[PDB]
């Protein structure tokens, strides 16, 4: 989610998605503790016995079998964390994220409210004004001329600046907002 | 449920009784005098207690005087055991009455097959 | 009816005189009170109509749709008011002035005891239309949907007054009381076919008639929002009141000219409800469900029993207090964010919850639930459908089934899920605002309180 | 928008769109509180072919005990007054067929 | 309704989870102990102990992240960026 | 107190208003309010008229 | 009361809790002892079941088969 | 060995069983390269604007105004009658309306029947 | 209660039976009608009791419109308008009352299924054959007169009536 | 037509619990197959035994879901079976409240649900019904208990499996309060609604033993 992604995926990251996947789908098939622990040494072993090849169609012919192998032996309900996709609280406190656009079209009485929490805002809006043509200055200096290749963006070069493009992710809303 | 079931089914259903015609021979085929059956409580009767249709069977007084009992002992409600016992004897009697006319109905059909096949069988001899 | 006429042809001056800042306030104000003396025509009797002279008159059927007529013009005040802030004080008084012409129109309309006098008048509702919808239009297209809402209109209605005019000459007279005591049966010739067919397909057109409503979609798209509000929630009853009127003479040919029109009607409110499941706009949403209720209000009149004239009249009133609603909220939705897509703005119930609450107020309001006018029209309807026929219960289930489907799915998209991140333009409701959905719901929940006055003289 | 990855930053989160991306032509059907296209542990035919065979044996079996009932070898219940005529609604001027019931 | 989470407290359970591994010996175990660097793992150890750790905190760490997690205060340090801990 | 504040309140003038509205209002026109009529047994005493409803005749006992 | 969250090893718990528990658990098979004492005819029946076979043909009123 | 998968419209194929993913020539290397590079400058276009601090409003998409555009106000220039169209919408526009006709027609024309020979069930039917 | 009158609304008479306990136990649907007694009946009672006092003080009535008949459609000659405006508007207001008649029927039919409860196919017999007789007669009056009904549509179907009833008369007298 | 549905529906539901991982899944389906049951008893014309059986399912699903929950909640928002154990002795008092509440929606002899299901199963034993609706209506009963003992298995025997920062509490007075009262409902309230109710249809006093035993047996 924070790493922006790459062109494409190396047959070691692959290998590695299969492996963390087939993991935990026989995690799932294998509910008790010690059953998973066994099956699993057995899962490593078996690639650890394929670990080492030279042949790289041999190891993609192998990586095509073993999801081919995955996919008819997945478990139909895999467990799946609360807080990931397919979780039963997935997307639960999304209607409670409010924003701090939102934040400041508040009235004066309700301003005065939080007389304490307004003056740091006040100050981290001057803050955030005082950087964009620095920020942009940055992002237009360092893109190759044909555009970016990537989406990574760069690190504050100086000691007085502050990342390009850092300010929603910064301010973005609590994981537990309300 | 029953071994009836599998007579009728993987057997002879001539000879076993259909539920749904039941009777199919005259009350008195075989029964020199029958005695009619008694009905205890009045239409009446019946019609004041507000009997539903289905409870207004010949064990309809039994029914009523539990009702009274229930109605009149009120917030004791384990103190009608007799009469719930008196009534339950009388359904089932009513119930082994209809096991007796399926029985009945069964043999009858029985014997009939096998006065016909007799008869059958000295036509052809 | 000249003690509310006239009021009107003074609130003309009043605008027109009034100072550049007090046109909203005056024209508010002076609506408010017209409409509340307009509410005195709800006392209607149980034999005949109400004869005030020999050129105006009220009836049960009349009456419900002045009183709607007259308490819509303020709302209509007040979205105008929010969407003409930069206007010039002389085009803000000529939008007034086209509004105002616009209901003293439908009420002259409304009251008129001649055809050709109501013929005269419902066509002299398309100049303020059309001058509303072509002058204060946003996008390019309000040309076009003006020009397509006129040749429709006109086309449709052309014949209508040659058939008025030949009705004159053959029987003596045009007055709705004369015609309808002294009516005889029409016989079944290609003559009288053919004047069925001018008659009904003027008020078809009116209606609209599936196969014969592209320009509604293009007007109500297209239109500012108090053209939007007076267009589908009066404009589309010109049809209705018509066709109620002229069946009187009709008879017993409409038995055997019904059928077309009847299968159209249905299969068209199916198709309708359909296309709102796939529509990526919010007022062609709307507009295609005018179309279906109107479709539905077609097949009642077309069956024509007395349990079916009172769910039309229930429904054309629920209809009209329900479209307004949510061409209001559509409008506050659009001045958000100036645009009509319907998946552009998300989360508006985390950023703007009253306006939540309206919008599933006026979402289950549009799908038939109890008690609603809505349902009691719908259900009426439904009745004499199923005595009429036994399939068209299933016609009707499966429109219910695909009403209640897109309303939720608009409701949905709109309101649940997460904001738009980039969106930060979105201010809190205007006071303004939350009082006109306020003053568009609650007349909808008294007359579900208080039935028998939106029922019809069949009542 | 379903089989779209659901770990990527999308700048639409909920309806998994990127700034500027061509938008897919039944975009309005795909989203995911509609129709989902994303790939099932077993296979479609295998999927429908399971559920057609199912039904239709459950509607089989439903009429073949339908046509072989099951029962209790009893005889039909017994009611006093010509099978209860005036209680269910018998008109009383008119004389029923009479039902005797005997003892046994 | 869970008590929060800290820097020191999610500091403590991943090197008790790291200890409690065998292949990593607990005495030449800091916080800055790379992986492979000078801890001498491989990929699949370091998959299984990004899995060890999900099902330490209760939830799941995407594999375009899990990758470049190779060393303990990287762990600490996603860890209490997503669940929001500041202290 | 509080339980007592909103019992008066809450169950009392509610049902105070109910009896008012169901005695003197809706049991005002006929067939407002239906009651199933109480049901008779044999051997019973009709309160209405002061009438003894006889008891059933002897039943064939069993047992 | 508090009961502070443990890390690895058995939850706190109380002794309300525990006798309450035991409490229920106890009363439901009391319950269910005190009732199948009283009436056991709900489970295992009150009045016997006839055979049919045991049945005469002259109380059933079957004559012979030559008559 | 294991039973295959078979993919179908509404159960598309998975990317791990796609025979085209394990074989990678190297100029899908560098159209995946391309890809990523047009991603990234549109990421990059909508960041810029989305962390403007001086920005109040919407950021106009380009993409769903062409794709508004195309839905609805495009269909009409670009249509042609060919036999595949003729055909398409006259039965889905006519063929239900004549089914329907003639199955209300049938069901009314046994009511009326019924009702002329004098034996349909219409007691107490004072509604209609 | 004297509000309606006994013979349009019939109430059979109403017998209750008289308790009879059997138990030592104290009856607590007695204790709560006791306590229900004292609490609401006397106050709401009282309430009463002053609001008629009230009315009492201000007494006025009201009266019941009556309309005299007059000459029907039948006399009616053709298009004269007002004898025909006349006639229309009497019918109308018979078609009213005719509706209120079946209203009553209902209401009667509904509050004997209620009081007979179980019995109620046999005993509630009385009250079916009223109202399929006055049914059969609305039915045959205004059953399919339509949306726009009037005198002279229902002067037609009567007229269609009786000609088709010689005309069955005289083939049974054939 | 209501009995085949019925019949169906119970079947179907209950074969689709015995597998499910999803406990509030798993109660969903157990009231769905309790819903077929009711429809089944209507089916046979015994529509008072219907509502008798609605009020004890009311009871003890209702206090079936509120252990649910409670578990749930103590587990930080887990719903798994999968990742639930050892709560035997972890939540006692939740623990007894599941027990009785799967007790009495199996038919335990003496407890709520008794008083409904088992007449309802002996109602159709000794009906002229479907055949095949009555083998459907057993089979179900017999996935109901199965379903239940799965509930039971994978929540609260064995060793934990939950994740080891141990929040687990269920000493609110609130929770406590609510638990007990539903659950004095699951043990007694079907005697007294039994005993207090009239006599509305004809007993099946007389039936074989076997039959008599049935929902006994495949329970
Ligand atoms: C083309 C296929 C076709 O004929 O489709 C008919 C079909 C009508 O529905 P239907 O249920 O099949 O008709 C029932 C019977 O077939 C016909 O009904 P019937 O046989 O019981 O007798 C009634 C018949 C009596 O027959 C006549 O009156 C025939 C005399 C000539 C009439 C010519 C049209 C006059 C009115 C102007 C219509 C403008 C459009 O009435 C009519 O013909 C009504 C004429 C008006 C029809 C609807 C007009 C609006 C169409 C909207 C969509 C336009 C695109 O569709 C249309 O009429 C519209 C689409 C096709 C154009
Ligand atoms: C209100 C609710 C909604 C209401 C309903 C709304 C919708 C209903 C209204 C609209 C209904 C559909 C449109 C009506 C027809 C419009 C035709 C049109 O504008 O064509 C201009 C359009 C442009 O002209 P073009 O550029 O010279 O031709 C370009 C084509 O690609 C050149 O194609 P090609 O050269 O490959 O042609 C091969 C083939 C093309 O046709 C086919 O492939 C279809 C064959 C089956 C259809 C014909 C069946 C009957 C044939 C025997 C008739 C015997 C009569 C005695 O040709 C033929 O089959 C020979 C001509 C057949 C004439 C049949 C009538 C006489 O021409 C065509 O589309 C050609 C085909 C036209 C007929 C198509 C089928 C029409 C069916 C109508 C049923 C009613
Ligand atoms: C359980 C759920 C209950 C939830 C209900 C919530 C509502 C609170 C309870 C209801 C309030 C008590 C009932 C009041 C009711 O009886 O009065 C109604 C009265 O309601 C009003 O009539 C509704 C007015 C509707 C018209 C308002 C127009 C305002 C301007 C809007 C114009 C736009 C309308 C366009 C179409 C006309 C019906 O008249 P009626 O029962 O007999 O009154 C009895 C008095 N009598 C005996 C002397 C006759
Ligand atoms: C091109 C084909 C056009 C077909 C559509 C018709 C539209 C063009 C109108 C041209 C006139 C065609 C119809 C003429 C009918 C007619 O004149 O007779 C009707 C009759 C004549 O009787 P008499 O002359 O008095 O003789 C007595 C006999 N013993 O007069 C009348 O009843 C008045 C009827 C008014 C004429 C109506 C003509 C239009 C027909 C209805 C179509 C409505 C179109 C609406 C358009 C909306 C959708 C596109
Ligand atoms: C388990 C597998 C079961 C396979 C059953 C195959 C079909 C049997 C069959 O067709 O039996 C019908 C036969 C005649 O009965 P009938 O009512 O005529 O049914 C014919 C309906 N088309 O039925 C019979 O012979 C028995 C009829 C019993 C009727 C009982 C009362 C109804
Ligand atoms: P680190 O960088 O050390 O990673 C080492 C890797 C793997 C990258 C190697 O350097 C490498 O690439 N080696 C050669 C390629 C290779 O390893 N090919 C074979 C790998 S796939 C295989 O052999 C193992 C698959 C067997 C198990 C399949 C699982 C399917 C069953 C799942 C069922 C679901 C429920 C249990």
């Amino acid at each position: 989610a924070f790493s922006a992604p790459a062109a494409y995926l190396t047959h070691q990251q692959k290998v590695l998605r299969l492996y963390k996947r087939a993991l935990r789908h026989l995690e799932s098939w294998c509910v008790h503790r010690d059953k998973y622990r066994y099956f699993a040494c057995l899962m490593r072993a078996r690639f650890d016995e394929h670990k080492n090849e030279k042949d790289m169609v041999k190891a993609t012919q192998l990586l095509r079998q073993a999801e081919e192998e995955f996919w008819y032996g997945q478990h139909p309900q895999p467990y799946i964390f609360p807080e990931s996709p397919g979780g039963t609280s997935y997307e639960r406190y999304e209607c409670y994220k409010v924003p701090e656009w939102c934040l400041d079209d508040w009235h004066p009485s309700e301003k005065a409210m939080y007389p304490d929490y307004f003056a740091k805002r006040e100050q981290w809006k001057r803050l955030r004004r005082e950087s964009w043509e620095r920020e942009v200055k940055q992002l237009q200096e360092e893109t190759p001329p044909g555009g970016p290749r990537t989406e990574a963006l760069p690190p504050a070069r100086k000691e007085g600046d502050l990342p390009p493009l850092w300010w929603h992710i910064v301010t973005r809303p609590r994981e537990r907002p309300m | 449920m029953g071994a009836h079931l599998a007579r009728r089914y993987l057997g002879d259903a001539s000879k076993e009784p259909d539920p749904l015609r039941m009777p199919t021979f005259p009350p008195d085929y075989g029964f020199p005098e029958r005695k009619e059956r008694e009905m205890v409580a009045t239409q009446q009767e019946m019609n004041d207690a507000q009997l539903m249709l289905q409870q207004r069977d010949y064990c309809a007084h039994y029914l009523i005087q539990l009702l009274k009992c229930k109605r009149d002992s009120f917030p004791n409600f384990l103190a009608c055991k007799h009469e719930q016992h008196d009534w339950d004897y009388c359904e089932h009697l009513d119930y082994v009455k209809r096991m007796k006319e399926f029985e009945r109905e069964r043999r009858l059909l029985q014997r009939k097959k096998r006065r016909e096949q007799r008869e059958a069988e000295m036509a052809r001899g | 009816m000249l003690k509310i006429i006239i009021p009107t042809t003074m609130l003309l001056p009043m605008t027109w005189m009034s100072k550049h800042n007090m046109i909203w306030i005056n024209a508010t104000v002076h609506s408010l009170l017209i409409s509340l003396i307009s509410l005195s025509l709800l006392n209607q009797l149980g034999e005949n109509s109400l004869n005030f002279s020999l050129t105006f008159f009220s009836d049960s059927l009349s009456a419900p749709l002045l009183v709607l007529t007259t308490w819509l013009l303020p709302l209509m005040l007040m979205a105008s008011q929010s969407h003409l802030s930069k206007e010039t004080t002389t085009r803000k008084k000529l939008y007034i002035t086209m509004l105002i012409l616009l209901q003293l129109f439908l009420i002259m309309t409304f009251t008129a005891t001649e055809l050709i006098l109501f013929y005269i008048l419902f066509e002299a509702t398309l100049v303020p239309t059309l001058i509303i919808i072509t002058r204060w239009g946003n996008q390019t297209e309000r040309l076009n949907a003006g020009l397509y809402f006129l040749f429709y209109t006109l086309a449709g209605s052309l014949p209508l007054l040659v058939a008025l005019v030949y009705i004159q000459n053959t029987t003596g007279s045009l007055n709705f009381l004369i015609i309808h005591y002294w009516s005889h049966p029409l016989s079944n010739s290609w003559s009288n076919i053919f004047m069925w067919l001018a008659c009904i397909m003027a008020f078809m057109v009116k209606m609209p008639l599936y196969g014969l409503h592209l320009w509604l979609p293009k007007a109500h798209v297209e239109a500012p929002i108090a053209g939007s509000m007076v267009l589908a929630a009066v404009l589309l009853k010109l049809g209705g009141y018509g066709m109620m009127r002229i069946t009187t003479i009709l008879n017993p040919l409409t038995n055997y000219m019904a059928y077309p029109f009847l299968m159209l009607s249905m299969w068209g409110m199916i198709m309708t409800s359909s296309i709102c499941l796939r529509q990526t706009d919010l007022k062609s949403l709307i507009a295609y469900s005018s179309v279906s209720h109107m479709a539905l209000v077609i097949v009642a009149i077309m069956i024509q029993t007395p349990w079916s004239f009172m769910g039309a009249t229930a429904l054309m009133i629920a209809h009209g207090l329900t479209s307004s609603m949510l061409f209001c909220l559509a409008n506050t939705n659009y001045e958000r964010v100036h645009s009509r897509t319907m998946i552009l703005a998300r989360g508006l119930q985390t950023l703007l919850p009253l306006m939540a609450t309206w919008w599933l107020v006026a979402s289950l309001t549009n799908l038939a639930l109890p008690p609603s006018i809505n349902l009691i029209g719908e259900l009426f309807i439904i009745t004499a459908s199923f005595s009429w026929s036994n399939i068209t219960i299933i016609l009707m289930g499966m429109n219910m089934m695909i009403t209640a489907l897109y309303s939720l799915y608009m409701l949905i998209t709109t309101q649940r899920g997460k904001y738009t991140h980039h969106i930060n333009n979105i201010k809190p409701s205007f006071t303004r605002e939350n009082a006109l959905m306020a003053l568009h719901i609650l007349p909808l929940l008294l007359l579900t309180l208080n039935p028998k006055m939106i029922l019809g003289p069949l009542y | 928008q379903q089989e779209r990855d659901p770990w990527y930053d999308w700048d639409h989160p909920d309806l998994r769109l990127n700034w500027g991306e061509p938008i897919h032509w039944d975009l309005d059907m795909y989203i995911r509180n509609r129709v989902d296209t994303s790939p099932t542990p077993v296979s479609w035919n295998t999927m429908c072919k399971h559920l057609f065979g199912f039904v239709a044996f459950m509607l089989f079996m439903f009429w073949v005990g339908e046509i072989y009932p099951s029962y209790q070898p009893v005889g039909p219940k017994q009611y006093p007054y010509n099978d209860l005529y005036l209680e269910r609604g018998g008109d009383p001027t008119k004389e029923p067929e009479p039902v005797v019931h005997y003892e046994i | 309704d869970a008590p929060p989470l800290t820097l020191e407290a999610i500091k403590d359970r991943v090197l008790y989870v790291l200890k409690l591994y065998d292949k990593i010996d607990p005495e030449k175990l800091s916080v800055n102990s790379h992986f492979m660097k000078d801890l001498g793992l491989d990929s699949l150890d370091q998959v299984e102990i990004i899995m060890a750790m999900e099902d330490e905190f209760g939830f799941e760490i995407p594999d375009i992240d899990a990758e470049k997690l190779m060393c303990p205060q990287e762990i600490v340090d996603y860890i209490a960026d997503k669940k929001d801990v500041y202290e | 107190y509080r339980h007592s504040i909103f019992a008066v309140t809450h169950v009392l003038i509610p049902v105070w208003i109910i009896h008012y509205y169901l005695k003197y209002h809706v049991t005002a026109k006929p067939y407002t309010v239906v009651e199933r009529k109480p049901r008779i047994f044999p051997g019973d005493t009709i309160l209405e008229t002061g009438e003894v409803i006889p008891l059933m005749k002897e039943f064939p006992d069993q047992h | 009361v508090h009961i502070e969250p443990r890390y690895r090893q058995f939850p706190q718990l109380t002794r309300s809790q525990l006798i309450q528990a035991e409490f229920f658990s106890a009363t439901m098979w009391f319950w269910i002892l005190w009732r199948f004492w009283h009436d056991s005819d709900a489970v295992l029946g009150h009045f016997p079941y006839p055979d049919p076979s045991q049945w005469t043909d002259e109380e059933l009123g079957i004559l012979p088969d030559d008559e | 060995s294991f039973p295959k998968y078979k993919p179908s419209r509404l159960a598309t194929l998975p990317a791990t069983l796609d025979p085209a993913e394990y074989d990678i020539s190297p100029e899908t290397r560098k159209a995946q390269a391309e890809r990523l590079a047009i991603r990234s400058r549109l990421k990059r276009e909508y960041l810029l604007q989305y962390n403007d601090p001086n920005r109040l409003g919407v950021i106009e998409d380009p993409a769903l105004i062409r794709w508004t555009y195309a839905r609805s106000a495009n269909i009409y220039p670009n249509f042609r009658p060919t036999p595949k169209t003729s055909l398409l919408g006259a039965l889905f526009g006519i063929g239900p309306l004549f089914f329907w006709y003639y199955v209300f027609k049938t069901d009314r024309d046994k009511k009326e029947k019924l009702i002329q020979e004098g034996k349909l069930d219409q007691t107490f039917n004072i509604s209609y | 209660p004297d509000s309606w009158d006994k013979d349009v609304y019939p109430e059979p008479p109403r017998r209750t039976p008289a308790p009879a306990p059997q138990t030592s136990l104290p009856n607590p649907v007695t204790y709560l009608t006791k306590i229900f007694d004292l609490l609401v009946d006397r106050p709401v009672t009282l309430a009463r009791e002053f609001i008629e006092q009230q009315h009492a003080k201000n007494r006025y009535y009201y009266y019941h419109r009556e309309f005299r008949r007059v000459p029907d459609i039948t006399e009616c000659e053709e298009k004269d308008i007002l004898c025909m405006f006349e006639a229309e508007m009497q019918w109308r207001r018979d078609y009213k009352v005719d509706q209120e008649i079946v209203n009553i029927i209902q209401e009667r039919l509904k509050a004997c299924q209620q009081r007979e409860g179980e019995s109620y196919r046999q005993n509630c017999a009385k009250e079916l054959e009223q109202f399929t007789q006055v049914s059969k007669a609305f039915q045959d009056r205004y059953s399919d007169l339509g949306a726009h009904y009037s005198a002279r549509k229902c002067l037609a179907k009567q007229k269609q009536r009786m000609l088709a009833e010689r005309k069955a008369a005289k083939e049974a007298a054939a | 037509m209501t009995l085949c549905l019925g019949a169906i529906t119970t079947l179907f539901t209950a074969l689709c619990a015995i597998t499910q991982n999803d406990i509030k899944k798993i109660v969903a389906f157990s009231t769905s197959s309790q819903l077929g049951l009711m429809m089944v008893t209507i089916g046979i014309n015994q529509p008072h035994l219907a509502f008798l059986h609605i009020c004890m399912h009311a009871f003890f699903k209702a206090m079936l879901f509120m252990c649910s929950g409670s578990i749930i909640h103590s587990l930080n928002d887990e719903q798994d079976i999968r990742k639930m154990g050892g709560l035997y002795k972890a939540m006692p008092f939740t623990t007894t409240a599941l027990i009785i509440g799967s007790l009495a929606l199996t038919g335990m002899p003496y407890l709520t649900g008794f008083y409904s299901k088992d007449l309802i199963i002996e109602a159709v034993n000794m009906s002229y019904t479907n055949a095949w609706a009555l083998l459907m209506t057993l089979i179900a009963t017999s996935l109901t208990a199965a379903y239940s003992t799965r509930i039971i298995f994978f929540a609260f025997l064995g060793k934990p499996r939950f994740p080891p920062l141990v929040l687990i509490n269920e000493n609110n007075p609130l929770l406590i309060n609510s638990i007990k009262r539903l659950l004095i409902g699951s043990i007694f309230a079907g005697f007294i609604i039994s005993n207090n109710i009239p006599p509305m249809t004809v007993p099946n006093t007389t039936m074989p033993l076997y039959m008599k035993m049935t929902a006994l047996i495949v329970t």
